[PDB]
């Protein structure tokens, strides 16, 4: 009926039917997948390029918002943008009128309550995508996820996009109390391969970061010789 | 609080920039052993005469300002010219609205070859030269260091100009009340800016025109 046309109208049995429409579109995105390491985070994300001449760069989902945590946005990349730009907005308060770095599970917290203002008025759409945040603060490393619905949850490994089963499956199967980043850029960076499809989309590529004690607790781009090549 | 003055010259291949360790409220010395010359990204360096909240302030903005823009977009680190461009404009806007930020700055800095070295006061107005100089040592250094540049224009070398910044820091410490024997270097070459340990200047206070049966007025 018209019960599911605005994010303001309960349905019958208390749903929200605009935001489970969001989080139908970010479950139709590239696939993403992160990884806790008890010394580091390490998120790596699928690039499905719609065109061979796109310059190497292009399309990066994997920003920086302040110098220890990152935000990998799985879903919508305009909307993920403004998610970018108001987690820069809070981390770069607690730089100026706190005088330290904000602590990981403190953005998560703010970056979810901000997609959650969305949702509840009648004049605003829900965001399409899924913030995969990776922190490094003095509380040791952190990952969170914030879906459409503004719900936060911290993981150890966590996958997104279309593929998301099957590339979940592969996460129980890590340590993740052994397993240190150095190997995780490994072990993601297979899996990722190991779940894409190939005989959809011609053009993809794998682009991964990582923020542990080697980048001196800084979130920086893998270097390009560090992921197998396939 | 309010810093002293600085001094900073030009040599052969990078910049100088001298200053000395100390805060005064008024008349009273009241911490010797705080650091006054900041660095900014990595090429730059900054150190201010007078209040010291304001250069606090303004440098930490304009520090604020650098990290973010080189981290949130992929692009180069800012140039010395244009930080120090980006300084003078919020300076400059700072003292439209009355709310002056009371402090003279010397801006150093080098990024592969061309070597920067500006000044700006606090009403706005901005210079370059190959020797700046605030506070009194626009007035008892910056005359030593113009003669030791023109009494040979083809540029000094690294220990020739560190001579005469040792000798004008000695004159400072003479003649200047609020000053202390107790400097820093900042020394911005290729590789980038590196401050010093505190150094002393020695000093000489043997005349025999100070005797105490001469300087008598009985």
């Amino acid at each position: 009926s018209g019960h599911d046309q605005s994010t303001d109208v309960f349905s019958a049995e208390g749903r929200v039917f605009q935001v489970e429409y969001a989080g139908k579109a970010v479950d139709n995105s590239s696939t993403a997948v992160a990884a806790c390491c008890k010394d580091g985070v390490v998120v790596a994300v699928e690039k499905v390029h719609t065109s061979r001449m796109l310059e190497k760069g292009s399309n990066n989902r994997i920003h920086a918002v302040d110098r220890q945590a990152g935000i990998c946005i799985c879903g919508l990349l305009p909307d993920g943008r403004a998610i970018v730009s108001r987690a820069r907005q809070e981390a770069e308060n607690s730089r100026d009128i706190f005088a330290t770095p904000i602590r990981g599970s403190v953005l998560a917290n703010r970056v979810g309550e901000f997609m959650h203002a969305y949702t509840t008025h009648f004049a605003y759409r829900p965001f399409g995508c899924s913030a995969i945040i990776a922190s490094y603060a003095d509380d040791g490393p952190q990952l969170f996820v914030s879906d459409p619905s503004g719900t936060v949850a911290g993981y150890y490994g966590v996958a997104l996009g279309k593929a998301k089963t099957v590339a979940k499956s592969e996460l129980e199967k890590l340590d993740f109390s052994s397993l240190t980043c150095d190997e995780a850029v490994g072990k993601l960076a297979s899996i990722l391969h190991e779940v894409h499809d190939k005989q959809k989309d011609k053009l993809y590529e794998v682009e991964v970061a990582w923020v542990c004690d080697k980048s001196d607790r800084k979130f920086v781009h893998v270097p390009a010789d560090m992921v197998p090549a396939e | 609080a309010s810093g002293g003055s600085v001094i900073a010259i030009k040599y052969k291949g990078g910049v100088l920039m001298a200053a000395d360790t100390l805060l005064s409220y008024g008349s009273l010395a009241k911490w010797p052993n705080i650091p006054r010359i900041r660095l900014l990204g990595s090429h730059s360096a900054v150190c201010a005469t007078g209040s010291y909240a304001d250069f606090q302030m303004m440098a930490k903005q304009v520090e604020d300002n650098i990290e973010r823009q080189k981290m949130y977009h992929n692009v180069d680190e800012l140039s010395p010219s244009e930080v120090f461009s980006y300084l003078h404009r919020s300076i400059y806007q700072k003292r439209c609205d009355f709310d002056p930020c009371l402090c003279q700055m010397v801006f150093i800095g080098v990024r592969d070859g061309e070597t920067f070295l500006a000044g700006v006061d606090d009403v706005g107005t901005r210079w370059e030269d190959d020797c700046i100089a605030t506070g009194y040592g626009a007035y008892i250094a910056l005359p030593l260091l113009r003669q030791a540049l023109e009494k040979n224009p083809d540029g000094l070398s690294r220990g020739e100009a560190m001579r005469i910044l040792t000798d004008c820091l000695r004159v400072l410490f003479y003649r200047e009340c609020r000053a202390i024997n107790k400097f820093q270097v900042a020394d911005a070459a290729s590789d980038g800016v590196r401050i010093s340990e505190p150094f002393d200047v020695e000093t000489h206070w043997e005349y025999e025109g100070y005797c105490f049966e001469k300087t008598a007025i009985i």
